[PDB]
């Protein structure tokens, strides 16, 4: 018999409480993001990437800026690269915390939710101090960043890193090793590496089986090749090993954050050329050419050479890719948005096969489907 | 119509408004990317349980619908169906810009230009996303709005 | 299941017949889906479907025929899933300038 | 205002928090701004008592004290009042937004506006 | 970088279907015919030294000027040899191209998305229903000729006690700003 | 499943090396040691201090570079700071700003109409950073929830009065951030 | 001009311009203990089992004495 | 206290979650004791 | 006469205690989760239950029209009756009983047995089949864990010759039975946790999860009555736990400073500790799947309860330790 659930719509074929098959209906959050991006300039299209995969905000900005710089060939300063890495790892910590605690609530554990939200509130305070708003902060731009770090941010992040090491130990002690948690997670929605490769899994969902492949090491798109962090893999891909991988990724994100704080350089925050990066307020108010370039960059945009490329980054969900096709104009001709939730939600069908309803919700929580990015 | 019956009616209305204000049971309609900020509002810092707000998953037991996120043409019938099941004393809080006037996807197919076209919304919470501070401000504004409901007086003077 | 493009007019005609059969068999379900029994006239609905097929005869490309049949089957699935004397010139003239 | 604590419970929390606090300032609307350092967590070392116990609102904080209360600035409201601009400016007004049609903001084309302006961008012949 | 298996493919792949190749730092590109795309992807997926066994995604691009307006692009990855490859073809509105669901099971939803957005139908898809847009959607939104705001909009009709769909009558029309500079070329 | 069975047998042999280990494992699984530890941590957090913000009287920390409510400023003399350069809606990604202008009586370039939709603004600060004269600024105010969409549809007079009301805090934030520019 | 914006009272060349940005203090912060430290200092399995068994035995003896008194 | 018997609380290197107001965020961002100076170009390209 | 007065004085304070119990659950869970519970409706949220009840009363009802109107309406009535009549026997001190039945234990067991009918009829009378399936699941879980609870009652009945709770406590005078039978007390606590669908084993309250529940269709007062019945059962089984394994109205060590306390205060304090344990376990642990909890009830607690029955009987029969 068919059982319907109604922004997650899902129809399940059941025989004896055992899930024979599950079919999701996803379009409930379709918003025409690609069409709007085609209709808008690159800078005006950056907030669309802010909105996509909203739990991990600045990862999408990083991917979009990397694609634009690849199509544009502009050098980003070392300080901008380091602060981008720092905030990408902060974003990874935020997304992992939210995913783990929403999964725990769906399982039934309610209390770690608010502790991890206290941590997330600290991180969103970091976002709000460095940029405009707590969420959807258009901070990462092509060629660099919007603004420099406010003073004291590094010290506050160091204090947060220490207290957050304590918090991760705390959460792991409560959740890991619990008999109920183990019975909920182990041997639930297992995926072989061949199955993951066939269904196009990425990130934790792909390293859970143990393919032993990470994007930050295969194609280092930042100072990542100078940060000597660790990449955990799962012995037998299932919910428990994916959860442990997420915990280890939080720890390694803290490690990378400390390294970036320690070896952050002193310099500029964006690309040197004013044809591609807007000049400062003082420069545009004092210099004739700077005023011209500010006016042109805020009415028109930088005209990227006509080319097509696919740039992918290791978003906390997985591999987030943007396929940009240009025509030499100030607006992107085509922008395809490959999110690491579209493939995982396909994987739901075979993952939650011969399982039960609680196993289905556990698998959904483990895959961490954010519907904005799957409905891009 | 008198001055003592009016005082008694005012006291009864004040008691009713106090009860309805202190026992708001909103239901999340958590699409897009105001729902994460809503969960932040429900977190430890800007806690909602203090004021009486507790999220009821069943629309039949909920008091006011808080629509947070983008309303899609594919989801608007579901929103209306869920709204129709709510009890007659009911309110709507439209959080963000998508649910107010379409927000950042106003000029887009399959996007409802604000939840006002589907359900009668009482209070809009501007922001994108509105700070959890601002959403709790909107909930307090809902309390203030339902703090001036003279239901007993209106029933008496009919 | 989707099939390759029809390579012959006879194959396109057979596919059109199969689609018309599917519509006719799925007609009584639409009865309970929509509940317009007062003025439905199931025979009239069949006549209207035949009239649509007959007004779509000017097409001669088998690819266009197959695409039209695919869209018609999609529309059938949607309907099953319940998703809804002063001459012509003077009336438009009195209505608005843009006509 | 202490009798409001029994049916408020939130003013009760504020009064409990004003045990060891120091009154750092007061505004012209009556709001009393308190600071409390020492063994206090970061998020709860500055606050306000609105001096309107019945219907205190979150929008009653003037812009002069808004930043200090929200931890934007270390400057108290007195310095910002000293730095308040001249030759223009309006007094702080709360977010009424429902206290009356004569109080709320109306567009120039809204029927509730005292003066409603037509919008056609052409002048008819007007015989 | 990592242009190893691309060159090895061009050395070993049959030359019948390689319509054109592009060696770029933005991504190595193969453009072929729609008849031989399935065979080409089967060769790449199964060969021991070009093991692109994971399909990153399938995209569509609209080119109204060309005779075959639609361009179907396949981004694939080889984790064993650590390199990305791109294989694309050209399809028009009516012609159906081969489906690669059998090779890569993940291709089903991306192919449904391509159908939804452009109208390029696939030959051997297990199902090809719309995935992203509203139920009963009439057009293909990602076509260039498709208007940005669409053709219809929804609202609540009180007499019908349901949400009805009506032709668009939106206020504050989209303002297209022509920023293009005549000296950009 | 034969491989699974033999793996299970091998693991059972591995973790049953001696009677001490098997007895310890059985006692741990029977007496709920992990549950007791979780209860102890829960009790510690019950007895620890809370982080609730006490909303109406205590408000969360912010930054001078906060994107709250759109507003329009003025020069110290009193004239409108906003020339009609129309860089607002040229960069506004959501197209929430509509502006019309004409020459004033004394020949100055001023806007005769300037409205912003707060239901369409995404609160991104593109206009406030594209302003050549620092005329439009996204003010620190964010508690401006309205009961009506028409109220949320702002115009030039409302933006100007917001700027006049919040001029001092906006000026302080603008100084602090013009340092960071 | 960059020199005009970042002018120094007594600088001669465009180099050595004043600069002050967010960064580490001299010393480069402190280690933050990325790893986890969970100490298991609870009672041993044999100890709690012996405690439970002795408690059960002595409690049954006390139950017998109380039943005798009540009888 | 019962929670120091075992678990993370028993660890001597355990850090409290709540940050003190006197040590977490000393200077508000809009009032910093030292004035910033952010470079915008290399000295060569001036 | 005086019997209706006593019955009213038992019933109304029980409802007040249930209201303040849900308030205390909110407060304790919030304090666990580093936040503060209801504090804005009255001082420390003491008026929050009153505001909630008044709102529920003032909410306009809706009629599902399920062709089973009588059975739909009377199921929460049935469970409320069952909870109250179960509370009609529990003692509070020496002589504070309405019905001093010599078979008090079996009376409570029977009342617990009757408790499944309200939920079963609520699930059946609802139009939706999801509610019916959830009601069946909850009924089966209560069945299994009530079998376990009955075995624990048999253990206690082996320990104490009589069958009435007052004489049970009078036997508890010596050692409280919790010192001899702490594992039995733990198993009884988990069994009563699963009996009332509270803490782990929380199927009906997992509404955000796919299992849904039997209260989805119910209107304001139906849901309120079901909630009141569940929480009254929670307090009832906390009282059962303290009367069975903590001595009820008995002080510690029988010191004369401890005897100044009336004893009803002692019973209330023990019930409060058990309710705090209820909220503690609910807040601190995740929840079990339906199959997992059913297998655990039928394979872990039933054999252990039978083994403990046998062990206690063997210990008591062998030695002269028999009443
Ligand atoms: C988690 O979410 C939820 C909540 O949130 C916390 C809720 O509150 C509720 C609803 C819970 C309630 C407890 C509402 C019921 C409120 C009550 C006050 C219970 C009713 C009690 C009575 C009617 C007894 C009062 C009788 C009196 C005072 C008579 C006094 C007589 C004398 C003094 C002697 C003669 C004179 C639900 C369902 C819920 O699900
Ligand atoms: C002469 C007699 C001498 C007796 C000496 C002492 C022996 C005691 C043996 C029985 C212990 C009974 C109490 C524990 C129990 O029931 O465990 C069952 C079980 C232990 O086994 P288990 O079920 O967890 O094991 C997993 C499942 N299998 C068996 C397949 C491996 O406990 C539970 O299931 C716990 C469920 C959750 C409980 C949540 C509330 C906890 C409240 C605080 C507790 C402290
Ligand atoms: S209003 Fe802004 S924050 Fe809210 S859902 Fe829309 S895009 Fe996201
Ligand atoms: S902040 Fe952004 S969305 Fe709002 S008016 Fe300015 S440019 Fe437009
Ligand atoms: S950018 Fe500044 S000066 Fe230009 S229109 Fe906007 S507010 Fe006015």
């Amino acid at each position: 018999f068919t059982l319907n659930f109604g922004s997650l719509r899902l129809v399940l074929e059941m025989n004896g409480e055992v899930v024979e098959r599950a079919e999701p209906h996803i379009g409930l959050l379709h918003r025409g993001t690609e069409k709007l991006i085609e209709y808008k300039t690159y800078l005006q299209a950056l907030p669309y990437f802010d909105r996509l995969d909203y739990v991990s905000t600045m990862a999408q900005e990083h991917a979009y800026s990397l694609a634009v710089e690849r199509l544009l060939n502009c050098e980003v300063p070392l300080r901008a690269q380091y602060i981008r890495v720092l905030f990408c790892e902060i974003t990874r910590i935020l997304n992992h915390l939210l995913a783990l605690t929403t999964h725990a609530m769906d399982v039934g554990a309610s209390t770690p939710f608010l502790w991890a939200f206290e941590e997330r509130e600290k991180l969103l305070e970091f976002y709000e101090r460095v940029s405009g708003a707590r969420m959807h902060a258009s901070f990462i731009r092509p060629g660099g960043v919007a603004q420099d770090l406010p003073l004291g941010l590094c010290r506050d992040i160091d204090s947060f890193t220490q207290q957050f090491a304590s918090r991760i130990d705390e959460l792991e002690e409560m959740l890991t090793g619990n008999r109920i948690w183990k019975q909920r997670l182990v041997d639930i929605g297992t995926v072989t590496a061949q199955q993951a490769k066939d269904w196009g899994f990425s990130g934790v969902m792909l390293r859970g089986p143990g393919v032993c492949w990470d994007l930050r090491r295969a194609a280092p798109y930042d100072v990542y090749d100078q940060l000597d962090f660790d990449v955990p893999v799962g012995t037998r891909g299932d919910c428990y090993d994916r959860y442990c991988i997420r915990i280890e990724e939080m720890r390694q994100s803290m490690r990378i954050i400390w390294q970036c704080l320690n070896k952050i350089p002193s310099g500029m925050i964006k690309a040197d050329d004013r044809k591609l990066c807007p000049p400062s307020r003082c420069r545009m108010k004092l210099s004739m050419e700077s005023s011209i370039h500010h006016f042109e960059l805020y009415t028109e945009g930088f005209s990227v050479p006509a080319s097509s490329t696919y740039t992918a980054v290791e978003a906390p969900k997985g591999e987030f890719g943007v396929f940009l096709v240009s025509n030499g104009s100030n607006r992107p001709y085509r922008c395809k948005i490959r999110a690491p939730g579209f493939a995982h939600l396909q994987g739901l069908d075979f993952m939650s096969k011969h399982h039960m309803l609680a196993d289905v919700v556990t698998i959904i929580g483990t895959q961490d489907i954010v519907f904005g990015e799957v409905d891009r | 119509v008198s001055k003592a019956a009016e005082f008694v009616i005012s006291k009864v209305d004040d008691l009713m408004n106090w009860a309805r204000r202190g026992s708001i049971w909103p239901m999340t309609f958590g699409l897009a990317c105001c729902a994460v900020e809503m969960m932040h509002t429900g977190a430890a810092r800007y806690d909602l349980d203090r004021f009486g707000i507790i999220f009821r998953p069943s629309p039949r037991q909920s008091d006011c619908m808080i629509v947070a996120g983008t309303l899609t043409n594919k989801m608007a019938p579901a929103l209306r169906k869920v709204y129709d099941q709510m009890p007659e004393p009911r309110w709507v809080i439209s959080m963000g810009s998508c649910a107010n006037g379409g927000g950042y996807y106003h000029y887009s197919y399959s996007v409802v230009r604000g939840c006002d076209r589907i359900v009668p919304v009482d209070i809009y919470v501007p922001g994108c996303p509105p700070t959890a501070e601002a959403l709790l401000y909107g909930l307090l504004q809902l309390q203030k709005k339902i703090n001036r409901r003279k239901d007993f007086l209106h029933w008496w003077t009919k | 299941k989707v099939l390759p493009n029809s390579a012959s007019v006879e194959e396109a005609r057979q596919r059109v017949f199969d689609f018309f059969r599917a519509t006719c068999r799925s007609l009584p379900s639409v009865m309970e889906i929509y509940n317009l029994y007062d003025v439905t006239s199931v025979a009239q609905l069949r006549s209207t479907v035949a009239s649509e097929i007959r007004k779509n005869i000017g097409v001669s490309d088998p690819k266009v025929i197959d695409m039209l049949l695919f869209k018609g089957m999609e529309e059938l699935m949607n309907v099953v899933n319940h998703s809804k004397a002063i001459s012509p010139f003077l009336k438009n003239f009195y209505s608005s300038n843009y006509f | 205002g202490y009798l409001r604590c029994l049916p408020d419970g939130n003013l009760l929390q504020t009064k409990i928090h004003n045990i060891g606090a120091t009154l750092v300032g007061v505004d012209k609307f009556g709001n009393k701004y308190y600071e409390k350092l020492g063994d206090t967590q970061y998020g709860r070392h500055r606050w306000v008592e609105y001096a309107e116990k019945s219907r205190y609102n979150a929008s009653q904080v003037p812009p002069e004290w808004h930043g200090w209360l929200h931890f934007i600035t270390d400057h108290t409201g007195d310095e910002l009042l000293l730095l308040k601009p001249k030759r223009y400016g309006v007094e702080h007004k709360e977010n009424l937004s429902g206290e009356g049609e004569q109080y709320i903001y109306h567009s120039k084309g809204h029927a509730l506006n005292p003066g409603q302006r037509d919008w056609t961008r052409y002048q008819p012949w007007e015989s | 970088d990592n242009q190893f298996i691309f060159k090895y493919s061009w050395e070993t792949l049959p030359k019948k279907w390689v319509k054109k190749m592009e060696r770029s730092e933005h991504g190595n590109r193969f453009d072929t015919k729609t008849d031989y795309l399935f065979q080409l992807l089967c060769f790449l997926k199964l060969h021991t030294y070009t093991r692109v066994q994971v399909l990153i995604d399938i995209c569509g691009v609209d080119y109204p000027s060309r005779k075959r307006r639609f361009e179907v692009v396949y981004n694939l990855l080889s984790t064993r040899y650590n390199s990305r490859i791109r294989v694309q073809t050209s399809a028009d509105e009516v012609t159906r191209i081969s489906s690669v669901v059998s090779l890569f099971p993940s291709a089903g939803w991306w192919e449904r998305e391509v159908w939804d957005m452009f109208g390029v139908s696939f030959i051997n898809h297990p199902d090809l229903r719309r995935i992203l847009t509203d139920y009963g959607f009439e057009g293909h939104p990602l076509r260039k000729d498709f208007p940005l705001s669409g053709y219809v909009e929804v609202r609540y009709d009180d007499p019908e006690k349901r949400v009805v769909s009506e032709p668009i009558e939106m206020t504050q029309e989209f303002r297209y700003f022509d920023f293009a500079s005549p000296w950009e070329q | 499943t034969k491989l699974e069975d033999e793996q299970r047998e091998q693991l059972a042999k591995e973790i049953s090396k001696d009677w001490s280990s098997v007895f310890e494992r059985s006692i741990n699984t029977l007496f709920l040691t992990e549950m007791v530890r979780g209860l102890m941590l829960t009790l510690k957090y019950f007895f620890e201090t809370k982080v609730t913000i006490n909303y109406p009287f205590e408000k969360g920390p912010l930054s001078p570079r906060f994107r709250g409510e759109h507003a329009l400023r003025r020069y110290p003399t009193g004239e409108e700071r906003c020339i009609a350069c129309k860089l607002c809606e040229a960069i506004c990604p959501a197209q929430a700003i509509t502006i019309e202008a004409e020459e004033r009586e004394d020949g100055s370039r001023r806007t005769t109409r300037y409205d912003i939709d707060m239901t369409k603004c995404i609160y991104c600060g593109f206009c406030q950073e594209a302003c050549p004269v620092d005329a439009i600024v996204e003010g620190p105010n964010f508690e401006f929830a309205t009961e009506t969409h028409e109220e949320l549809l702002y115009d030039k007079e409302k933006l100007l009065e917001n700027g006049d009301r919040w001029e001092t805090e906006i000026a302080e934030n603008l100084r602090s951030e013009s340092l960071y520019r | 001009t960059e020199a005009y914006i970042r002018n120094k009272p007594g600088m001669v060349s465009v180099k050595d311009m004043p600069v002050l940005q967010d960064g580490p203090p001299p010393g480069g912060f402190a280690p933050v203990r990325f790893a986890r430290r969970i100490p298991n200092k609870g009672p041993s399995a044999v100890a709690i089992f012996l405690a439970a068994f002795g408690t059960f035995s002595w409690g049954m003896y006390q139950v017998g004495q109380g039943n005798k008194i009540r009888r | 206290k019962p929670w120091e018997i075992t678990g993370p609380c028993a660890d001597p290197e355990y850090r409290s979650a709540v940050p003190l107001a006197t040590e977490y965020r000393l200077q508000c961002p809009a009032t910093t004791k030292e004035k910033p100076c952010i470079p915008n170009s290399l000295p060569e390209t001036v | 006469i005086a019997v209706p007065a006593e019955i009213l004085g038992i019933i109304l304070p029980l409802l007040l205690g249930v209201a303040f119990l849900v308030l205390a659950e909110r407060k304790v869970m919030a304090f666990v989760q580093r936040r503060k519970g209801p504090d804005v409706v009255g001082s420390f949220g003491l008026l929050q239950p009153l505001a909630d009840g008044l709102k529920l009363i003032l909410k306009e009802p809706i009629s599902p029209s399920s062709a089973n109107f009588f059975l739909f309406r009377m199921a929460p009535v049935a469970t409320f009756m069952l909870s109250l009549v179960a509370w009609a026997v529990v003692p509070f001190d020496y002589g504070m009983v309405l019905s001093d039945s010599n078979i008090g234990l079996l009376y409570l067991f029977a009342i617990s047995s009757l408790g499944v009918y309200g939920i079963i009829t609520a699930g059946w009378s609802s139009n939706s089949k999801y509610a019916f399936l959830g009601a069946l699941r909850s009924a089966a879980q209560m069945v299994s864990y009530e079998v376990s609870i009955g075995l624990i009652l048999i253990t206690v009945l082996i320990c104490v010759g009589s069958c009435n709770l007052s004489e049970i406590v009078m036997a508890q005078k010596q050692i409280w039975f919790g010192i001899p039978l702490f594992p039995v007390l733990v198993m009884f606590f988990i069994s009563c946790l699963a009996e009332t669908n509270r803490a782990p084993f929380d199927l009906p309250e997992a509404e955000a999860e796919s299992v849904a529940g039997y209260n989805v269709e119910y209107s304001s007062m139906g849901f309120a009555l079901f909630f009141l019945g569940e929480y009254a059962n929670m307090i009832l089984m906390s009282g059962l736990c303290t009367s069975l394994s903590l001595g009820g109205w008995l002080p510690i060590l029988d010191l004369p400073i401890f005897k100044r306390i009336p004893g009803s205060i002692w019973f209330s304090i023990k019930v409060i500790l058990f309710l705090f344990l209820y909220i503690w376990v609910r807040a601190a642990f995740p929840r079990y799947r339906y199959d997992q909890l059913m297998g655990l009830g039928w394979k872990v607690f039933l054999p252990l309860s039978l083994a403990w029955v046998v062990a206690v009987s063997g210990v008591s029969v062998t030695f002269p330790w028999l009443p």
